[PDB]
RNA sequence: CCAGGGCUACACACGUGCUACAAUGGCGCAUACAAAGAGAAGCGACCUCGCGAGAGCAAGCGGACCUCAUAAAGUGCGUCGUAGUCCGGAUUGGAGUCUGCAACUCGACUCCAUGAAGUCGGAAUCGCUAGUAAUCGUGGAUCAGAAUGCCACGGUGAAUAC
């Protein structure tokens, strides 16, 4: 039981477990089963030793974990330095989407700031 | 977005103006209120300044400004900060 | 020591073509690898002492030797005498079996793997690098662990300078970049 | 070295998903498992496709032809 | 009179709401049951593609005829078995669709990746006496687009008043 340079849970199901994987879904991950061809309601232990080598040619083409969290990192830093509306937005702190910010900011804010 | 059968939407005077800059080869700031045109290839290189409401602000098109429009380099309020 | 006779038969006569030594003896070699932990918390108590030694002798099969503080400081509240680290010495034919594990099994199971720096090597052959996790090597359970620990390495030689340490652990097939 | 002290250590062989079955000395007691041999892992081709900068104008044409 | 900008700003303060903190629940699958409404530059069957919002070709109706239109909670079966979880959905990354000269400021919606706070809330305070409260859907007006708001409708359906 260990997918994709994680670990993946032992006791969790075969659909479930997997989205431990940080780019994947619950959709995304049967599409990784019923390409290999189990069933989706077994675990991730008591999966058979010819079954968790293939599993990973189908995790292979998926941009995961270390492959994905670079690009997000690229793609937010280069909004930074162009100078674009969305990259001031990430440098300070206030949200990107077009939502109000006079009142219930306080995800990208953080919680309350008292004045001193 | 502007949706892809459509295509992309720009002006029909600052895509003259634009090809009229490359074809005369100027680097003089061209000043255009079409914050709504998306950028094309041919602007990369030029000092665009587009306005804001108050003034005419330059840009100069790097690459990373293709599928972009211009008014995300011409701020429109300002702010300091509250205390 | 498997990589010991990989050393002997043909790393030797490489580095003797692309150096021009005039002496079998001027060849560079490994003198130790050396795994420090650093666990400054064992100051609260003695428990988190006793299975960061456990963790190191498990990877490493010898006994951990405990440090002690040199002087008495107060930025990190400490006095002169408390233990506060750890290590292991190794040489000669369990040197390479740490080595041949470390460049084949534990250093590619690094989460988000991407390669080692090569302007670290202290102007004098020695190369030190340091890892983030535990959990890396094929020892420690990943679920039997309880706390996060880390440490380092230290592969002390017998390279005169920066560069000569360089070329000799790349004909070792190093994972640089 | 001293006969008490130390950990056990013993030869094991390793079995990896790059079909190796490898043999190192270690103190693990049982046998072990495999992701990644040090021939396998993309470190010499994979760092190289993985950065994929790509091209602007080619995110531009793509989409449509004038 | 015109173009762009602003009415959408944010150290922050109060009022009214929607969604939650789960098992009287989440998901998947089968399956029963309404009322009131609008419709011509309008609503838009089926067929054909599309992961989907949609697109294509294009009948039907100025309407108890036709379409909008599939009620949902429920019931049958199955699973997950008390974790910040197969709970919660914010928030951001890459793709889209659509209406619209025109979606950067500053629209709704789709698909995929990310998966915050939140485990029932101090003092204080509000609504409600029966088809009420509670609950779960559904329509409409303003309107190119844009309802957790406003107005209207049925399904389930209490506790208690010395
Ligand atoms: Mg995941
Ligand atoms: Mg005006
Ligand atoms: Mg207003
Ligand atoms: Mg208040
Ligand atoms: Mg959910
Ligand atoms: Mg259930
Ligand atoms: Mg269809
Ligand atoms: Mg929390
Ligand atoms: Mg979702
Ligand atoms: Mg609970
Ligand atoms: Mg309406
Ligand atoms: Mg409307
Ligand atoms: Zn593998």
């Amino acid at each position: 039981a260990r997918i994709a340079g994680i670990n993946i849970p032992d006791h969790k199901h075969a659909v479930i477990a997997l989205t431990s994987i940080y780019g994947v879904g619950k959709t995304r991950s049967k599409a990784i089963l019923a390409a290999a061809g189990i069933a989706e309601d077994v675990k991730i232990s008591e999966l058979s030793e010819g079954q968790i080598d293939t599993l990973r040619d189908e995790v292979a083409k998926f941009v995961v974990e270390g492959d994905l969290r670079r690009e997000i990192s690229m793609s937010i830093k280069r909004l930074m330095d162009l100078g674009c509306y969305r990259g001031l937005r990430h440098r300070r702190g206030l949200p990107v989407r077009g939502q109000r910010t006079k009142t219930n900011a306080r995800t990208r804010k953080g919680p309350r700031k008292p004045i001193k | 977005p502007r949706s892809l059968k459509k295509g992309p939407f720009i002006d029909l005077h600052l895509l003259k103006k634009v090809e009229k800059a490359v074809e005369s080869g100027d680097k003089k700031p061209l000043r255009t209120w079409s914050r709504r045109s998306t950028i094309f290839p041919n602007m990369i290189g030029l000092t665009i300044a587009v306005h804001n409401g108050r003034q005419h602000v330059p840009v100069f098109v790097t690459d990373e400004m293709v599928g972009h429009k211009l008014g995300e380099f011409a701020p429109t309020r300002t702010y300091r900060g509250h205390a | 020591a498997k990589l010991h006779d990989y050393y002997k038969d043909e790393v030797v006569k490489k580095l003797m073509t692309e150096f021009n030594y005039n002496s079998v003896m001027q060849v560079p070699r490994v003198e130790k690898i050396t795994l420090n932990m650093g666990v400054g918390e064992a100051i609260a108590d003695k428990k988190l002492l006793d299975n960061a030694a456990a963790d190191l002798a498990a990877i490493s099969g010898q006994k951990p030797l405990i440090t002690k503080a040199r002087k008495s400081v107060a930025g990190f509240k400490i006095r002169q005498g408390y233990p506060i680290g750890c290590k292991v010495t190794l040489r000669g034919e369990r040197m390479w079996e740490f080595f041949e594990r470390l460049i084949t099994i534990a250093v590619p199971r690094i989460r988000d793997f991407r390669g080692l720096s090569a302007k670290s090597f202290d102007g004098r052959g020695n190369y030190s690098m340091g890892v983030r996790e535990q959990i890396i090597f094929p020892e420690i359970d990943y679920d039997k662990v309880d706390r996060v620990r880390g440490l380092d390495i230290t592969i002390t030689t017998t390279a005169k300078s920066d560069e000569e340490g360089r070329a000799l652990l790349a004909a070792f097939d190093f994972p640089f970049r | 070295m001293k006969k008490d002290i130390h950990p056990k250590y013993e030869e094991i062989t390793a079995s990896c998903s790059c079909g190796n079955v490898m043999k190192i000395r270690s103190t693990v007691g049982h046998d072990l498992n495999l992701d990644v041999c040090s021939k396998c892992h993309p470190f010499f081709t994979g760092k190289q496709r993985d950065v994929a900068t790509g091209g602007r104008v080619d995110r531009f044409n793509k989409r449509f032809n004038i």
